[PDB]
RNA sequence: CGUAAACCCCGCCCCAGUAGGGAUCGAGGGCUGCAACUCGCCCUCGUGAACGUGGAAUCCCUAGUAACCGCGUGUCACCAACG
RNA sequence: GUUGCUACCCCUCCCUACGGGGAGGGGGGCACACUAGGGGGACUGCCGGCGUAAGCCGGAGGAAGGAGGGGGCCACGGCAGGUC
RNA sequence: GCGGCUUAAUUGGAAAACCUCACCCGGG
C-alpha cells in the first residue's frame, strides 16, 4: 500500500491507466477516479519517482507528466 | 552616442541603456561567452521572462557573443524595466563592439526599439481625479 | 485559384473604400471584388464591420445582396 | 574643484481653490524652488 | 493657529508655514 | 494497510479522520489552527499526518491536550488567561467555553452597564455606528 | 489594389491577380542561420495560415518570448505587428484582479502549449492557428432602427475583427471553464484550443461563432 | 565557487540541512511551536525545520548585504498583511524581531556571524562555509547545466 | 503643425517681401536667415515662419 | 525613514459556505493623552455571520493609458476604508 | 564634479574543477551614469497623391510626425450660482 | 456623507474623547 491514503487496488489501476495515455494531469486523474486532486498529486509523483513518468511541464497546481 | 570605447587594443566598450526608470551600464571586453548582470550569471536569473528578455540579443548574435565577456550594472525601474534596459545595452554594445552592420540589421528587424530605446516614460496624476485617466 | 479555407465562404478583395455608414458609423461601405466562385469577376459594394484597409481579403457567406443603408 | 550643481529643493503647497467646498474639486499648486551649487 | 488672521480651520503646518489655506492663496507669491 | 478511521472522536467532537491532524483538531470550538499546530508540535505528532491513521495512544494524548492545553502552552496562548472569576490561566473547550462566555454577558446584563444594556438590546457593544451598515443582515453573536 | 504605396516591413506575395499581403517578416534567423524557437521549444517556420485575409494580421515573426512592450496600439492596424501568441497572452489578463500579470499569463500559455503538443503531437503554434481559423466569425449583425425598434441586419466582418473575436472567444471560454471548479486554467485553455482546432461543437468559441453566424443568417 | 554562482533555493536548502545536522548552537527556543514569524500572519509556518531554514536564509542575506542589522533584516522578511480591521486595505508588516535576533545570536555563538557598529557581518568561517556549500552545489549543478561551467571552472 | 494662424502668415509675408533675395527653397537656410533677420524670441514660431517662407519660395518658383 | 507590494520560485490545501470570508462576540496584553465608559488606536488566543459574482438602472476610460500593486504625504498628541 | 558614478588599479577575506572568480577598504579618475544652467532638434521639412489654396492622406528618414506628451494662464457677459 | 426617526442636544450649512463647537444640562 504505497500512499497509505489510497487503496492498492486503485493505485495499480491508475498505474496501468497512465501508461496508456500521452500526457496526464492530477486534475484528470482526480476527475477520472473520483479522488481529491491533492491525492492525485501524490499518486502521480509516486510513479514519477518510480520512473514510469517524467515531469515535462510544472506549475502551481497543474503538473504535466509523460509516460516513459 | 550610447556606446563609448574605453581602452581599445584589449577593446573595452561601455554601453548605456534605459527603459522607464531602469539604467543599465554594460562593459564588453574580449573574453569567454560569459555574461553577468549585477554579479549574477545570466543562466541563474530567477525571473524567467526577464532572463529571456535579457538574453534575446545573445541568441540573435550566435557566436559573436561567445568571444566577449559582458558585465552589466542595472539599477532602478522594476524587473521588466531592468531586463529591457539590460537587453538594450547588450544589443547596442554588441553592435558597437563588433562593428557589424549585419548584426544591427538583424537586431532592428527583430525589434526596432532594441537600439532606439523607449521615449515614452509615464504620465502624472492630476488633481480631482482617481488617477491620470488620460 | 482557391483562397477561402472554408467551404461556404467565397473570398473578396477590398479594392476601394466607399465610406462610413450605419448607426454611429461603425459600418464601412467598401468595393469588394469577388474572388473564387460564382460571380468570380463581379464587383460589389458591401458593409464591413471593423477596421478595413485596401487590399484586405474578406469572406463572403453570400454574394447576391449589395444592400447598403443601415439607417 | 568646480561649481557642482547640487539637486534643487522643491517646495510644493497644494491648496483647495475654494472658500468652502462648493463645486468641482479644483486644486492649486504653489512651487518654491531653491537651486544649490558648491 | 494662523499668521495673517486667526481662523484655526485650515491651520497648515507644512514646513513652518502657518496660514489658513485661503490666506495662503492671496499671499502665496 | 490500515483503513483510515472515518470518524475520530477527540474532545467531544467527531473530527474527520481523513483530514490532517492539525486541520482536523481546529473543528473543536476552542481549538483554532494556531492552537492545533502548537498542540501537534508540543506533543511531537506530525501536524500534517492523517488523523485516521494515528495510533490510539496518540489519540488519547491529543484528546488530553485539547482538554488541558493550559498545562502545555504559555499563558498568552490561551483563550481564558487571568480568569475573571478564578484568576487562573485556562483554555475552555466547547460547552464550558460557551457557558463561560455566556456568564460574562449575563453578568453585564445583571449590572446594567452600557455593554450589558447593548447586549440586552441586541446591538453592537464595541464602538460603532447604526446610521449605516449597522443593522445586521446576518447573525451577530456566533459564540 | 493600391495607389498609396506601402510601409516597409510589409511583404506582397502576388498570386495570379490577388496581392496577398503579410505585415510581418516570417523569414528570420539568428546570425548563424539557426531558427528562433517560441519559448525555446517551438519553431515559427512550418506554420501556415490557411485564410488569405487572416494571413495579413497574424504576425508569425519569430520571437523567443512573445513580449512586445505595448507599443503597437498607437497607430490604426498596429495590432498586425503584435505576435499572435502575445495576443493570446494579452487576452489572459482578465478579470480585473489579473490585469498587468503578464508573467502569469505567459506561464499559463507556456503550460498550455506543452499540454497541446503532448496531447496532439502537432505544433502548438499550428494548433492555435487552426483554432483561430475555425473560430473566426465571417458574418455579423448590426443595430438598425425602423422607427423605434432596434432590429438587426447582416454585415461582413473585416479580418482584423474576425481575429479579435476569435481570440476573445477562446480566452473567455477558457476563463469561464476555469471559474469556480477544480479544473486549472491551463488545462481549460488547452482543451478549448484543441476543441477549436478540431472544430468540435463543445467548445465555447465554436458555439459562439455558430450562434453569431446563425443570427446573421436569420437577420440578413 | 561564489554565493552568486549557485541558485538561492538549493543553496539555502543545503545550508539549512548542514546547520541542522552539524551546527548545534542553532536550536529552536521553547516558544518556537507557539508563534508565527511576524505580527499579522494568519497561520504559523508549516515546515518544522523553519528555524534552520530561516538561519540559512539569514546567512545568505548576511553574505550578500553584510552590514545590515536586525531592523533592516526585519524589513527584509516583511510581508503584506491586514493591519487593524480585516476589511481595510492591506499594508506591509515587518517580520518578528525576536526570531531574527535570536537566530543571529545563535549564529554568532556558532561562529559564523560577528557584530560591528553597522550590523552583523559574516565571519571568515561563515564565508568559508557558504562558499564551500556553494561550490559543492555547483559541482552537481554543472553536470546538468553545462552552460554554467564558464562561471565556475573556466577553460 | 495643422494651420498657421494670422500672425504667422503675416510675419512670413513681411519678411519674405522686405528681403526677397535672402530666402530660397531650403529649410536650413530659411531658418538661418529668419534668425538673422527678425526679432524671433521663440524657436517654434521661427521654425514655422521658416517653413512658410520655404513654401512661398516653392510657389513663387512654381508660378513662373 | 529604506531590503515596498503586486511578481517569480517551492511545498500544503482541492469545489466545500471550505485551509474561501472575516462580520459579531469572549478573555487578555500595550500605545497616545490631563482624561479612552459614552467615544480612540495596536497585538495575542478563541469564536467563525452574510456572501457562491449580485434586478431595474448606472459610472469612468483611447497608451505607459485602463486595471491591479504598494510607497510618500495632507489633515495629525493618537487615529485614513478620505484627498 | 566638498556631494553623486566606478570603467583602471592595488591591500585583505573567502572559494577554487585551478584557469580564475567574488566581496570589502584604499588609491586614481569624472570615463559611464547622475546632478543643474544654457543651447540645438521637428518646421508639413522631403517624396507620392489630392486641392486655385487653406490644407488633408500614405511613405521614408528621424530621439521625437502632424499642436510631439502632461499641465498653467480662464474672453465679454451670465448662473438673484457658493461662501456675512 | 445626507435624509428621516429618536433626543436635553443630536448644529449650521450647501483626522470630533477636552478644544474644535457654533448644540443641550448645570455654573462663572
Ligand atoms: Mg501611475
Ligand atoms: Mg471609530
Ligand atoms: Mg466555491
Ligand atoms: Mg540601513
Ligand atoms: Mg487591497
Ligand atoms: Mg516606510
Ligand atoms: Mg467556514
Ligand atoms: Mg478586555
Ligand atoms: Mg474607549
Ligand atoms: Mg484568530
Ligand atoms: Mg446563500
Ligand atoms: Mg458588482
Ligand atoms: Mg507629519
Ligand atoms: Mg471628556
Ligand atoms: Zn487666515
Amino acid at each position: 500500500r504505497t500512499i497509505q491514503t489510497l487503496d492498492e487496488k486503485v493505485f495499480q489501476t491508475i498505474a496501468k491507466e497512465v501508461q496508456s495515455l500521452k500526457a496526464v494531469t492530477p486534475y484528470e486523474i482526480a476527475t477520472k477516479y473520483g479522488i481529491k486532486m491533492s491525492l492525485a498529486f501524490k499518486v502521480l509523483r509516486a510513479l514519477r519517482d518510480r520512473g514510469d513518468l517524467v515531469l515535462v511541464a510544472k506549475g502551481h497546481r497543474t503538473e504535466v507528466y509523460v509516460p516513459k | 552616442p550610447w556606446v563609448s570605447i574605453l581602452q581599445e587594443n584589449p577593446r573595452v566598450i561601455i554601453s548605456v541603456g534605459k527603459k522607464k526608470t531602469a539604467v543599465a551600464r554594460a562593459i564588453i571586453k574580449p573574453g569567454m561567452g560569459r555574461v553577468r548582470i549585477n554579479g549574477y550569471p545570466l543562466e541563474l536569473w530567477p525571473i524567467e521572462m526577464a532572463r529571456v528578455k535579457m538574453q534575446e540579443p545573445l541568441i540573435l548574435a550566435g557566436d559573436l557573443a561567445k568571444k566577449v565577456d559582458i558585465e552589466v550594472n542595472v539599477r532602478g525601474g522594476g524587473y521588466m524595466g531592468q531586463a529591457i534596459a539590460t537587453r538594450i545595452a547588450i544589443a547596442r554594445g554588441l553592435v558597437a563592439y563588433f562593428q557589424s552592420e549585419e548584426l544591427k540589421k538583424l537586431y532592428e528587424e527583430y525589434d526596432p526599439y532594441m537600439l532606439k530605446g523607449d521615449p515614452r516614460r509615464t504620465e502624472p496624476k492630476k488633481p480631482g481625479i482617481k488617477h491620470a485617466r488620460s | 485559384v482557391k483562397f477561402s479555407p472554408y467551404e461556404d465562404a467565397v473570398a473578396g478583395l477590398v479594392v476601394q473604400i466607399l465610406g462610413r455608414t450605419g448607426v454611429a458609423g461603425e459600418v464601412t461601405q467598401v468595393k469588394i471584388r469577388v474572388l473564387e466562385g460564382r460571380d468570380k469577376g463581379r464587383v460589389l459594394t458591401r458593409n464591413v464591420k471593423g477596421p478595413v484597409r485596401l487590399g484586405d481579403i474578406v469572406m463572403l457567406r453570400e454574394t447576391e445582396r449589395e444592400a447598403r443603408r443601415i439607417t | 574643484r568646480g561649481p557642482i550643481p547640487l539637486p534643487t529643493k522643491r517646495l510644493m503647497v497644494t491648496v483647495r481653490r475654494a472658500p468652502s467646498g462648493q463645486g468641482y474639486h479644483t486644486f492649486d499648486h504653489w512651487e518654491l524652488r531653491i537651486s544649490k551649487r558648491l | 493657529r494662523c499668521l495673517r488672521c486667526g481662523t484655526r480651520e485650515a491651520v497648515i503646518r507644512k514646513y513652518g508655514l502657518y496660514l489658513c489655506r485661503r490666506c495662503f492663496r492671496e499671499v502665496a507669491p | 494497510a490500515q483503513e483510515i478511521r472515518a470518524i475520530v472522536r477527540i474532545g467531544d467532537t467527531d473530527l474527520d479522520g481523513n483530514k490532517t491532524v492539525a486541520y482536523a483538531l481546529a473543528k473543536i470550538r476552542g481549538i483554532g489552527i494556531a492552537t492545533a499546530y502548537a498542540i501537534c508540535r508540543k506533543l511531537g505528532i506530525d501536524p500534517h499526518a492523517t488523523l485516521g491513521l494515528l495510533p490510539e495512544d496518540q489519540i488519547n494524548k491529543l484528546d488530553w491536550a485539547v482538554r488541558n492545553l493550559h498545562e502545555l502552552a504559555p499563558a498568552w496562548f490561551l483563550n481564558r488567561r487571568k480568569d475573571p472569576e478564578t484568576g487562573r490561566d485556562l483554555h475552555l473547550i466547547g460547552s464550558e467555553l460557551v457557558l463561560a462566555a455566556k456568564r460574562d454577558v449575563d453578568l453585564m446584563k445583571k449590572l446594567k452597564s452600557w455593554k450589558g444594556i447593548r447586549h440586552s438590546l441586541g446591538l453592537k457593544v464595541r464602538g460603532q455606528r447604526t446610521v449605516t451598515t449597522g443593522r445586521f443582515g446576518a447573525t451577530a453573536g456566533v459564540t | 489594389i493600391f495607389g498609396e504605396q506601402l510601409p516597409k516591413t510589409s511583404r506582397v506575395e502576388y498570386i495570379g491577380d490577388v496581392p496577398i499581403i503579410e505585415e510581418c517578416p516570417r523569414e528570420l534567423k539568428t546570425l548563424d542561420g539557426n531558427p528562433i524557437l517560441l519559448f525555446g521549444k517551438w519553431s515559427f517556420e512550418d506554420v501556415v495560415v490557411r485564410d488569405p485575409g487572416l494571413r495579413r494580421y497574424i504576425c508569425l515573426k519569430p520571437v523567443v518570448l512573445p513580449h512586445t512592450e505595448g507599443r503597437y496600439q498607437k497607430r490604426r492596424f498596429g495590432k498586425a505587428h503584435i505576435p499572435i501568441v502575445e495576443r493570446l497572452v494579452n487576452l489572459l489578463m482578465r478579470p480585473g484582479r489579473n490585469t498587468g500579470k503578464k508573467h502569469k499569463a505567459y506561464n499559463i500559455v507556456k503550460r498550455a502549449f506543452e499540454i497541446i503538443y503532448y496531447k496532439t503531437g502537432r505544433n502548438p503554434i499550428q494548433v492555435f492557428i487552426d483554432a483561430i481559423i475555425n473560430t473566426a466569425p465571417r458574418e455579423e449583425i448590426t443595430r438598425i432602427i425602423m422607427g423605434g425598434i432596434a432590429y438587426s441586419v447582416s454585415v461582413d466582418v473585416s479580418p482584423q475583427r474576425r481575429l479579435d473575436l476569435s481570440l476573445r472567444w477562446i480566452t473567455e471560454g477558457a476563463r469561464q471553464c476555469s471559474f469556480n471548479n477544480p479544473k486549472p486554467i491551463e488545462e481549460c485553455l488547452a482543451d478549448e484550443i484543441m476543441a477549436a482546432a478540431a472544430n468540435d461543437p463543445k467548445s465555447y468559441a465554436v458555439r459562439k461563432r455558430e450562434e453569431l453566424e446563425r443570427i446573421a443568417a436569420a437577420s440578413r | 565557487t561564489s554565493v552568486k554562482d549557485v541558485p538561492a533555493d538549493l543553496l539555502i536548502a543545503e545550508l539549512a540541512k548542514y546547520i541542522k545536522d552539524n551546527v548545534p548552537q542553532v536550536k529552536p527556543p521553547v516558544w518556537a511551536p507557539f508563534v508565527k514569524t511576524g505580527a499579522n500572519k494568519e497561520r504559523p509556518p508549516m515546515s518544522e525545520d523553519w528555524w534552520y531554514i530561516r538561519a540559512a536564509s539569514i546567512m545568505r542575506k548576511l553574505y550578500i548585504y553584510g552590514p545590515v542589522g536586525v531592523g533592516s533584516l526585519r524589513t527584509a522578511y516583511g510581508y503584506r498583511a491586514k493591519i487593524g480591521d480585516k476589511t481595510r486595505p492591506e499594508r506591509t508588516r515587518k517580520a518578528g524581531g525576536a526570531i531574527i535576533r535570536k537566530i543571529l545570536q545563535q549564529l554568532e555563538h556558532a561562529g559564523f556571524v560577528t557584530k560591528t557598529k553597522r550590523g552583523r557581518v559574516l565571519t571568515p568561517e561563515g564565508k568559508s562555509l557558504v562558499d564551500r556549500v556553494a561550490a559543492r552545489i555547483a559541482k552537481e549543478l554543472v553536470k546538468q547545466r553545462p552552460e554554467l561551467a564558464k562561471y565556475v571552472a573556466p577553460p | 503643425g495643422r494651420v498657421k494662424p494670422k500672425f504667422i502668415k503675416s510675419l512670413a509675408e513681411k519678411l519674405l517681401e522686405a528681403y526677397p533675395d535672402r530666402f530660397t527653397e531650403s529649410f536650413k537656410e530659411n531658418k538661418k536667415a529668419v534668425a538673422e533677420l527678425a526679432d524671433i524670441p521663440s524657436k517654434t514660431v521661427r521654425n514655422k515662419v521658416a517653413g512658410y517662407i520655404t513654401r512661398l519660395v516653392k510657389r513663387q518658383k512654381a508660378k513662373e
